[PDB]
RNA sequence: GCUAAACCUAGCCCCAAACCCACUCCACCUUACUACCAGACAACCUUAGCCAAACCAUUUACCCAAAUAAAGUAUAGGCGAUAGAAAUUGACUGGCGCAAUAGAUAUAGUACCGCAAGGGAAAGAUGAAAAAUUAUAACCAAGCAUAAUAUAGCAAGGACUAACCCCUAUACCUUCUGCAUAAUGAAUUAACUAGAAAUAACUUUGCAAGGAGAGCCAAAGCUAAGACCCCCGAAACCAGACGA
RNA sequence: CCGAGCCUGGUGAUAGCUGGUUGUCCAAGAUAGAAUCUUAGUUCAACUUUAAAUUUGCCCACAGAACCAAAUCCCCUU
RNA sequence: ACUGAACUCCUCACACCCAAUUGGACCAAUCUAUCACCCUAUAGAAGAACUAAUGUUAGUAUAAGUAACAUGAAAACAUUCU
RNA sequence: UCUCUUACUUUUAACCAGUGAAAUUGACCUGCCCGUGAAGAGGCGGGCAUAACACAGCAAGACGAGAAGACCCUAUGGAGCU
């Protein structure tokens, strides 16, 4: 197996010099061995990609999978060591950078068919993965306007070069 | 190898067969060319010219009764009793300018070769050797260590 | 992935051992001690395979020889095919005839 | 290669246990007809060309060939200032530490091959440097190959061997076709 | 392959031959062995052609560097901070003499 | 697991190389790169710009204030480029003011000087300086050299050629080098 | 198992990096960017010939265009100028088109002039003068 | 053929050659003709002496038949009074 | 960054040498593993067939008492395929082996399958210390995730300022007269998985009317070496056991 | 899965039949026929390949090749 | 008149486009001999190289989160009801 | 049964939650017409069409999947029976 997300939250920065941003805190928890499918933990997970962590919590409390409670512990688990272990000053301030899900360890088991035939089964696991950052959930990219589709047109109109001359 | 059949797979039949026409060696009628191969005699050829060549580089000793073991000890004859060799024949070849007086024994012997020994004044005698005496005399050191 | 993803231990080899230091020693003992030995009689291996060579065949009609009656049940009969089938394949299939 | 026999076997498909039945019948599955479990194709299967047995790897060179082999070795160590042509190996102490600074002294290899003419009478001085030195190597003259010759750098041959390897090596030379094996008595050879 | 690979217009380095021509070749690394046979031509062209060579080049400064190596190699440098690492592991001295020429005469 | 020790270091050398394209290393000046003499760089500087420099000055030309002062703190734990930078500066502004204004007649002042604040710039000195090997004999604190420093190391190169071969010849080295640009 | 291959991941690569910016699983299984890497180096040595007639048609395309633009028609100018012993070729004359034009212009006027000058001799059938642009340099 | 038996791991010979044909040791193989003791009375003279004569072979059935024969039939034989003595070598033979 | 990936040691193979193994107690041929009752029975018979003979029907090598040589000779034989003498001769403690799909099937004749005879596996990897579980280990197959998608077409190539657009281009293998073929095979990755030797010839050494360390060849030969002959698959046939 | 059980063994049965047959690069190279329980194959020839020795090889001109069309054979020059 | 090939010319370089088969030049890794010592050399060897056998074993896909599977109701969780 | 079919219930179904197979799969960025061609084309020529992407339904095609045609022919391949 690999475990490398939870050597992540043991990264320990330079001290930070009086003129630098104050550089966001970042807190990586994940659960293993989650049985569950790592396909309908992607939709959970994407899902809550991005939220604040009190928007993310409220659509788990209210989302209707297994999955979303398994998600929703792991999260305030999250929020505890971040205002306990890594000196965040408000539990709100959070919200969910990276959030997937990755294949576990899984089981084979024979699912007898009829005639003298077999299928093996899958006992599936899954992990799930959240990085939290300090901060409010960052400006979502607004829509393309009229005016940076024709600024993009003619940019293009003025890129043109006489192809295969001097 | 080829592409198929029996050339590819390995499989194509046995030296002589000819694919079902009957073999040329076997539609060439028998005849007894090599009937009773193994129980005729052979007797190797020394030559006047070889027993002149080997008495001059001083192989063979003149003044000495020379036999087949001394044909053998100098190295000018290689008798093989087990290829049915019976010993050694004196040939013609080389009497005109064979110009040597020797007691030479041989198994077999032509007029000219005789004529030839006899002219420069020596004595020619042919005498039988069973195998294996022919044995015992072309190499006599091997049987003094059987020690019968 | 078939690759190593670290060194081999390392491979130390003594080219002075008494072995190697010694290796050919006494292989010219016919020519140079008045031909009272045999370098074939040097050759130390199963007894079967003292100074002489051949190919499969013949090495397993040799070994049934010499040492098929001391010889262990299932790997005399292992031979016994060894050279039946041995037999067929040098006879009878080939490229060349 | 004359003396080397090797001892690598596998078996073959015959050899391998089990293997007898035919695994699953030859139509009906949609899977690959075979007729053994033990097959070169199958994991713990027989090998197809595998080695074979205990295996001789034995010939003869002709000993003219050989011998003219030795005379070209003793000649390229003279030619290149690697032959040392010594009374008697006979040194003062019976030291390794004196024999390897003689050596370094008289500038000859890393390595050199000490040859005195018979493994009984050689001095007991030589026999106590040459059983630590490892690098410096004593043989009877009855033991003088090309393959030692060629490992060390320096050979130092004594008087008594030089003139019973000139002997020895052109007889050779002055030799008749054999007639028998020479173990065999001859008038003339020993 | 093009589509599969990066490209690039002609160009010099900075306008070269228009004023005068500058050599672009800087520095050349040579790290032979002593005792392995891999670096025979290169023992060769450090014992009869890297002396004449750095004579006809001046300002091209030549390290030659004598280490247990197995591959023998130059290291060529140039004025605009490329590097062109290049073996003469069993090469011949007159194939050395034509790789450092031709290094030479790349920018 | 498989016999051998080659394929084993080819790999080896494949890991470090990977290693190096994800964390790659800190820039480093030349001279801490292992073949390097300095001496022999500052005379095949001068001969591949085909000019016969006088070493010494040469040697100044690339002594930086910060070096002095640097490795006097590292003595704690001589003449700088500054009369020579100064020269080469001033003829350069005198040299290419004269070139622009004999060949581009017609234009005004304000021009001509823009043109010759081009040409005696940050950007271009910058270029001409990297590319002609004057980052890696330049003694300074800081690296990379930045870009003020290496300026004034070019100009002070320009100060010594003048100092050593004179107006003419360094002249026709600020046309081969800032024309050109 | 003695003799085994122990570098086939180095075999593997040296065919995998040209497959990198391939679409799909051919990019990096080996079964199927073999088959796809032969195919893009095959097409690599072939589009070396259909490189140079492509740029011979676009020569003749721009020529068209600028002879157009002069009133003159490709195989007047073309043919006109090899009578004037002008052997400028395909791709000098569409760089002019593009970039000299009134070089161009000046081209296009002597093929119009040595054809004007031909249907001169031509209806004139016996010995007028050769005509000023139609004389021929003769070498020996 | 068998090229290599089971009890002494050799070469065999056809012994159908040996019985139908002579080896020269120049390389040259006789046999007589198909059908000389076989209805006479229908073959003319001319016919009966062609038939009667001892011929030569092919290189092709040539190197078949020494393919098919061990090297004891290929050695040299002095034999006492053999008729074929005068032929166990060539002469004045070009190429 | 998940799944993973890597790993040297269990042990094994061929030889050499050497003559191998049976009473703690108790139980065990009855339905073995059963303290304890009127019986008695008793071992010895040429293998055959596949296969080769291009069918097949006589026939078709199978250690039998140290090497070699005589000799693939005499002999035998649908005188075909093939088979094949004798007299006589004189004869220890290693590894250019394997290293977990290898080498024993073996971690084990266990699990598991079969009424039975019988068939028959898989796999393990820290460190000096785990009475140090420590976070600096990460980098690498396919599969996924980070990060769905944008006219058009064997998915590329020529290019290009520009990923596409433009132009050009009928996957591969086998098989065949001829395959884009709507003929065969293939989801993909990793490992495993297929050319064995004679007769001669030729080349290169040695010696040379002789060559070879007995035997054999020799009207320039003889000695030595080098260099050439695959893998999987029936339906069957026969022998002996096990099953109502 | 009984037109003759199953298991082990002989057995690596045999298969003129299908399928398969693993690094790089250059070069020469396309098949008149005869036998054959043979025509799904083989053997000989032809063609092809390599290495040696020697002298002619292709194209061709007059003259020339039977009585009851186009052409060829032969063939010195070249 | 022009366009139009790998034909021919031009600048430079040339052993560098047939099946079966046949000739040759090289050669990856491994082991051994002697070297060599950030990975090589000269030779000797050999289980010496896989995009294909409905190949063998192991991993993971596609089909597919598809087919299919399951627990009578309320309640104090005592019980009761259908 | 049919003319001639309709209505309702239950199963299935579809949507939500949990669990989770199988055959199949060279790679696919997987359109229509006519023509062509190993003679019946998504992929070749000429034309036409064409932002992207789920869910449900259907069975005209992918000479659709399965089963190395059961028919016919061959093999100096088997076997049963007379
Ligand atoms: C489908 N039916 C009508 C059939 C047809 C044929 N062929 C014909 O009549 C001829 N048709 C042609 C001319 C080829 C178009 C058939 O030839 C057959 C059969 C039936 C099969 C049944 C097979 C079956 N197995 C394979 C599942 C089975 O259980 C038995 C059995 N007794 O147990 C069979 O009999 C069976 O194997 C069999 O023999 C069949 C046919 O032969
Ligand atoms: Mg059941
Ligand atoms: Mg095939
Ligand atoms: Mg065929
Ligand atoms: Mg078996
Ligand atoms: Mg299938
Ligand atoms: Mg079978
Ligand atoms: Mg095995
Ligand atoms: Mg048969
Ligand atoms: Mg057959
Ligand atoms: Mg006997
Ligand atoms: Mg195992
Ligand atoms: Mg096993
Ligand atoms: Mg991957
Ligand atoms: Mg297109
Ligand atoms: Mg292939
Ligand atoms: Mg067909
Ligand atoms: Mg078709
Ligand atoms: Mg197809
Ligand atoms: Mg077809
Ligand atoms: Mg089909
Ligand atoms: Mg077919
Ligand atoms: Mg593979
Ligand atoms: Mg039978
Ligand atoms: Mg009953
Ligand atoms: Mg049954
Ligand atoms: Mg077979
Ligand atoms: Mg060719
Ligand atoms: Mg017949
Ligand atoms: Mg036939
Ligand atoms: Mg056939
Ligand atoms: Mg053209
Ligand atoms: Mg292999
Ligand atoms: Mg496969
Ligand atoms: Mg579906
Ligand atoms: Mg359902
Ligand atoms: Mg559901
Ligand atoms: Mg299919
Ligand atoms: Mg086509
Ligand atoms: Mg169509
Ligand atoms: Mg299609
Ligand atoms: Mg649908
Ligand atoms: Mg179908
Ligand atoms: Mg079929
Ligand atoms: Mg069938
Ligand atoms: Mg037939
Ligand atoms: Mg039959
Ligand atoms: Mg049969």
């Amino acid at each position: 197996i690999s475990r490398k997300w939870e050597k992540k939250n043991k990264i320990v920065y330079p001290p930070q010099l009086p003129g630098e941003p104050r550089r966001p805190a970042e807190i990586y928890h994940c659960r293993r061995q989650i049985k569950y499918s790592k396909d309908k933990m992607w939709y959970l997970a994407k899902l809550i990609r991005g939220m604040s962590i009190d928007q993310a919590l409220a659509q788990l409390e209210f989302n209707d999978k297994k999955g979303a409670k398994i998600i929703k512990e792991v999260l305030l688990e999250a929020q505890d060591m971040a205002v306990r272990d890594h000196n965040v000053e408000f539990r709100s301030n959070l919200y969910i950078a990276e959030s997937t899900s990755g294949r576990g360890q899984c089981l084979k088991r024979i699912r007898y068919h009829g005639r003298g035939r077999f299928g093996i089964m899958e006992k599936v696991y899954c992990h799930y993965f959240v990085k939290l950052v300090e901060g409010p959930p960052p400006p979502p990219e607004p829509p393309k306007t009229a005016v940076a589709h024709a600024k993009e047109y003619i940019q293009q109109l003025r890129s043109r070069t006489i192809v295969h001359t001097l | 190898r080829g592409h198929k059949g029996e050339r590819q797979r390995g499989t194509r039949p046995r030296l002589g067969f000819e694919g079902g026409q009957t073999p040329f060696y076997i539609r060439i009628p028998k005849y007894g060319f090599n009937e009773g191969h193994s129980f005729r005699r052979q007797y190797k050829p020394l030559s006047l010219n070889r027993l002149q060549y080997l008495i001059d580089l001083g192989r063979v000793d003149p003044s000495q009764p020379i036999d087949l073991t001394q044909l053998v000890n100098g190295r000018g004859v290689t008798i093989q009793p087990l290829k049915r060799d019976y010993g050694v024949q004196l040939v013609e070849e080389g009497a005109d300018t064979f110009t040597a007086k020797v007691n030479i024994e041989v198994q077999l012997a032509s007029e000219l070769a005789i004529a030839a020994i006899e002219k420069n004044g020596g004595v020619v005698t042919t005498a039988f050797y069973d195998p294996r005496s022919l044995d015992i005399v072309c190499k006599p050191v091997p049987f003094f260590l059987r020690g019968q | 992935i078939g690759i190593r993803l670290t060194l081999p231990p390392p491979k130390v080899v003594d080219r002075w051992n008494e072995k190697r230091a010694m290796f050919g020693v006494y292989d010219n003992i016919g020519i140079l001690g008045n031909f009272e030995k045999h370098p074939k009689e040097l050759i130390r291996g199963p007894i079967w395979l003292r100074g002489w060579k051949g190919n499969e065949l013949q090495r397993c009609i040799r070994k049934r020889k010499m040492v098929g009656s001391r010889m262990f049940a299932d790997d005399l009969h292992n031979l016994n095919k060894r050279i039946r089938y041995l037999y067929k394949h040098f006879n009878r299939h080939g490229k060349f005839r | 290669n004359f003396k080397r026999i090797s001892y690598a076997k596998t078996k073959t498909r015959a050899e391998v246990r089990g293997g007898g039945r035919k695994p699953w019948p030859q139509k009906g599955t949609g899977r690959a007809r075979h007729g053994s479990i033990r097959s070169p194709l199958w994991r713990g299967g027989g090998v197809a060309h595998g080695p074979r047995g205990p295996t001789s790897y034995y010939y003869m060179l002709p000993m003219k060939v050989r011998a003219l082999g030795l005379k070209v070795a003793l000649t390229v160590k003279l030619a290149q200032d690697d032959l040392h042509i010594m009374d008697s190996l006979e040194l003062p102490t019976g030291d390794p530490q004196y024999l390897t600074e003689l050596a370094h002294y008289r500038r000859w290899g890393d390595s050199v091959l000490l040859v005195d003419l018979t493994h009984e009478e050689m001095p007991q001085s030589i026999v106590e440097a040459t059983s630590r030195l490892k690098t410096f190597n004593l043989i009877p003259a009855v033991g003088l190959n090309v393959h030692s010759m060629l490992k060390h750098q320096t050979l130092v041959l004594t008087l008594p061997t030089v003139a019973f390897l000139e002997d020895k090596l052109l007889w050779q030379d002055s030799r008749y076709r054999p007639l028998y094996p020479f173990s065999l008595p001859y008038s003339d050879f020993p | 392959t093009a589509r599969g690979t990066p490209s690039r217009f002609l160009a010099s380095v900075l306008h070269n031959g228009l004023g005068r021509y500058v050599q672009q070749l800087q520095r050349l690394s040579f790290s032979v062995s002593r005792d392995g046979a891999s670096s025979r031509g290169a023992r060769e062209f450090v014992e009869r052609e890297v002396i004449d060579f750095a004579r006809r080049n001046p300002g091209v400064v030549i390290y030659v560097n004598s280490r247990p190596c197995c591959v023998p190699r130059v290291v060529a440098e140039y004025l605009n901070g490329a590097v062109r690492e290049e073996s003469i592991h069993c090469k011949s001295v007159e194939e050395i003499s034509t790789l450092v020429q031709k290094l030479a005469d790349q920018s | 697991v498989k016999k051998g020790f080659r394929a084993a270091f080819r790999f080896q050398k494949e890991l470090e190389r990977q290693r190096l394209l994800r964390c790659p290393p800190p820039p480093v000046r030349r001279s801490e790169k292992p073949n390097w003499d300095y001496h022999a760089e500052i005379q095949a500087f001068g001969h591949r710009l085909q000019e016969n420099f006088s070493l010494d000055l040469l040697k100044t030309a690339f002594v930086n204030s910060c070096y002095i002062k640097s490795e006097e703190a590292k003595r704690q734990q001589l003449k700088s480029n500054q009369e020579l930078s100064e020269q080469g500066t001033s003829f350069s502004q005198t040299c290419l003011t004269q070139f622009l204004e004999d060949e581009y007649p017609d234009m005004p002042t304000e021009g001509i000087k823009n043109l010759v604040d081009f040409l005696t710039g940050e950007e271009v000195v910058c270029h001409v300086a990297r590319n002609l090997a004057v980052e890696q004999l330049t003694l300074s604190e800081e690296f990379p050299v930045p870009p003020a420093v290496l300026q004034q190391t070019f100009f002070a190169v320009i100060g010594a050629l003048l100092q050593s071969s004179g107006p003419e010849r360094t002249a026709l080295f600020i046309r081969d080098f800032l024309i050109t640009q | 198992l003695r003799n085994r291959v122990t570098d086939r991941y180095f075999r593997i690569q040296e065919v995998l990096k040209h497959a990198r910016h391939f679409r799909g699983r051919k990019n990096r299984c080996y079964r199927l960017a073999v088959r796809t890497v032969i195919r893009a180096f095959v097409k690599c040595t072939k589009a070396r010939y259909l490189k140079k007639k492509n740029m011979r048609t676009l020569w003749i395309n721009r020529i068209t265009a600028a002879s157009q633009e002069h009133g003159l028609k490709y195989p007047a100018l073309i043919g006109n100028l090899v009578k004037c012993q002008v052997e400028l070729n395909r791709k000098v004359l569409a760089d002019l088109a593009i970039y000299e034009p009134k070089t161009f212009k000046s081209l296009a006027a002597l093929a119009s002039r040595r054809r004007h000058e031909g249907f001169a001799a031509a209806l004139g059938d016996g010995k007028e003068p050769e005509g000023i642009f139609s004389r021929v340099v003769q070498y020996h | 053929l068998t090229y290599f038996s089971a009890r002494k791991g050799k070469r065999k010979t056809v012994k159908a050659v040996i019985d139908r044909f002579l080896r020269l040791h120049c390389g040259l193989w006789v046999r007589r003709k198909a059908g000389y003791k076989k209805k006479l009375w229908k073959k003319t003279p001319a016919r009966k002496k062609r038939l009667r004569e001892f011929v030569f072979c092919n290189k092709t059935q040539s190197k078949l038949l020494d393919k098919m024969t061990t090297s004891f039939w290929k050695r040299r034989n002095w034999y006492v009074d053999d008729p074929y003595q005068k032929y166990h070598d060539r002469t004045n033979l070009k190429v």
